[PDB]
């Protein structure tokens, strides 16, 4: 499967990526491409590109336009910020049909790291409340917590 | 409708790396003719940037670079920046050959957008205890001096201060080489500091600084007794190598009737000494010329 | 540099491999070089041609040739070691002599050039430690274990958590006069 982490990476959004990977944190400058990792459970082997949703890198990523099998959204929870704009963009994904071919989550992350919204208030807030086509049951981390994620993924897969 | 790329891409998976070898070598001659047409570069995409395979990443990188890079999708295919983080990371790679294996492809490379933290990178990896990568860098500077020489502009210096701190000689052969081409005047500085210190010392950094000295008499001079002084020490002059130039420089430098002797004294020797005949027939050459 | 291509050349009119070192033009430099190296210029012997200020530097070793060009003065007998020493090397680098060989070990062999010679100059001995510096290395090796493992502990507490959750003087004066 190939899943997904969006978003502006280098603000820790790789870090929630290092920490998963190696129990590390961003010791790379900002990441705006593809990270690569290959997770293995149930043995698809989750190949995780963490690209920065910077300008180009979100502007350009045709050919990871294929088809999707999971979703990461790693999120600043002290964002709440770029969302509706996000909202706006996220759109087109939804316009998009490769994307319908994956049942996902959406992780808060950021949490310690200011704050965040109700789980609700953001649901609604990115257009997340309105999908069913994939699943959708959300969850939380944080970059400095986060857990029970995997029941969240264990559905997922099992779709 | 289908095509045989296809054919490839199944090989590949077929193999691994293997099959994808002869993919390479296929590619090759395809590469070779110019030839190809798209389309595996996404599959080279999606592999790669999660793949190891060392050596076909070595052909892969070879292949990139002899080709071309600012193919018509840019420029740059236009990722020449995201999988560079992962090879920039090579770059920086703890692992020494690896990222000197990557300087050597890197003083053949010479891709922009890359390049700007990897020259942050790239002085990490001079302060590696190798002397493999550091010369690499060498050819690299080299590379960008003409290149983009101001992406770094502090460099010439920052040489004669790092050939200080320096003492491999062979990193100093090129420290050399590269030295006065961009300043002479440094290296200059230097060889009055070296001027007794060089018989001690191995020829091949010893023979660049004799084709420097030339050019700049002839557009001005006034500088000689600080040189003389070690020239006559090189007036012992004693490898093939050595007595061959020695002489040579000396003509170049002077023709007095004493000078004439000097160097005319090293050929007949040195033919007489002499065997290979091609080798011969050259002094002549000159000789004739004189 | 010392030398803007090194091509290896079997006898056909024809060099059997090369490299440039540095692009710009097309091959006619380098194609015009093949073609005349093919034609010999019917030229008798020598292992040396150097016309027009150009080194034509070349061995036979059999019906193969190998060579080397330049243009401006060279200290010879380096020069032939060189040469010579093309000839210690293949049979190991891509196995014995016939193309084919060297076909399948291009990239061995190209590889070798930039090795053995960075830009004209000698860089080493010892064909085998030339192997060493890269496609056999042993860094990267030492922190994989270490660092793979690291990460695999990570991983493997993971996979719970986952699954769970006087002289010169003579001179001087004479010359001062």
């Amino acid at each position: 499967m190939r899943i997904l982490m969006v978003g502006l990476d280098g603000a820790g959004k790789t870090t929630v990526l290092y920490k998963l990977k190696l129990g590390e944190v961003i010791t790379t400058i900002p990441t705006i491409g593809f990270n690569v990792e290959t997770v293995q459970y149930k043995n698809i082997s989750f190949t995780v590109w963490d690209v920065g949703g910077q300008d180009r890198i979100r502007s350009l990523w045709r050919h990871y336009y294929r088809n999707t099998e999971g979703v990461i959204f790693v999120v600043d929870s002290n964002d709440r910020s770029r969302i509706g704009e996000a909202r706006e963009v996220m759109q087109r994904m939804l316009n998009e049909d490769e994307l319908r071919n994956a049942a996902w989550l959406v992780f808060a992350n950021k949490q310690d790291l200011p704050e965040a919204m109700s789980a609700a208030e953001i649901t609604e807030k990115l257009g997340l409340h309105s999908i069913r086509n994939r699943p959708w049951f959300i969850q939380a981390t944080c970059a400095t917590s986060g857990e029970g994620l995997y029941e969240g993924l264990e559905w997922l897969s099992n779709s | 409708e289908p095509p045989s790329e296809i054919s490839l891409k199944n090989d590949l998976e077929k193999g691994d790396v293997k099959s994808k070898t002869e993919a390479l070598k296929k590619v090759i001659i395809m590469i070779l003719n110019g030839e190809k047409l798209p389309g595996l570069l996404m599959t080279i995409i999606r592999f790669v940037l999660p793949l190891q395979d060392h050596t076909i990443k070595k052909l892969l990188l070879v292949f990139w670079e002899i080709v071309p890079k600012t193919t018509p999708d840019g420029r740059l295919l236009h990722e020449m920046i995201l999988v560079c983080d992962a090879y920039r990371k090579d770059l920086q790679h703890p692992n020494e050959f690896i990222r000197g294996s990557t300087l050597r492809f890197l003083c053949k490379l010479k891709e922009a957008e890359l390049l700007e933290p990897l020259m942050p990178a790239i002085r990490a990896c001079l302060e590696h205890r190798h002397s493999y990568v550091r010369r690499n860098a060498v050819l690299a500077i080299y590379t960008i001096y003409r290149n983009f020489e101001h992406l770094i502009p502090d460099a010439p210096e920052l040489i004669h201060d790092f050939l200080v701190n320096e003492k491999d000689a062979s990193c100093k052969r090129n420290a050399f080489m590269m030295l006065i081409h961009a300043d002479q005047d440094r290296a200059l500085d230097y060889l009055s500091t070296c001027i007794d210190q060089v018989q001690t010392f191995g020829d091949i950094l010893q023979l660049v600084i004799v084709e420097l000295i030339y050019k700049v008499c002839h557009a001005n001079p006034s500088e000689r007794a600080r040189f003389i002084r070690c020239i006559y020490n090189l007036l012992q002059s004693s490898s093939p190598a050595v007595k061959y130039e020695a002489a040579g420089t000396l003509v170049t430098l002077s023709s007095a009737p004493t000078a004439i002797k000097a160097a005319a004294q090293c050929y007949i020797d040195l033919i007489i000494k002499e065997s290979d005949n091609n080798v011969k027939l050259i002094v002549l050459d000159r000789l004739v010329e004189l | 540099m010392v030398l803007l291509a090194a091509a290896v050349c079997t006898k056909a009119g024809k060099a059997i491999v090369s490299r440039q070192f540095v692009e710009m033009t097309r091959t006619r430099i380098e194609g015009l070089l093949a073609a005349f190296p093919k034609l010999m210029n019917t030229g008798k012997q020598h292992t040396f041609v150097e016309t027009e200020s150009v080194r034509y530097v070349y061995q036979p070793m059999e019906k193969l040739y190998m060579v080397l060009i330049t243009t401006k003065n060279s200290n010879i007998l380096e020069d032939l070691e060189t040469l010579r020493l093309f000839s210690r090397v293949i049979p190991e680098y891509c196995r014995a002599l016939e193309e084919n060989e060297i076909s399948e070990h291009c990239f061995d062999l190209i590889f070798a050039f930039d090795e053995i010679v960075a830009l004209g100059y000698r860089e080493n001995v010892n064909l085998a430690q030339i192997r060493t510096f890269t496609e056999m290395d042993s860094h990267e090796e030492k922190v994989f274990r270490a660092v793979r493992e690291t990460q695999e502990r990570e991983a493997k507490a993971e996979m719970r958590r986952k699954a769970k959750e006087k002289e010169v003087d003579n001179f001087v004066d004479k010359l001062k006069s």
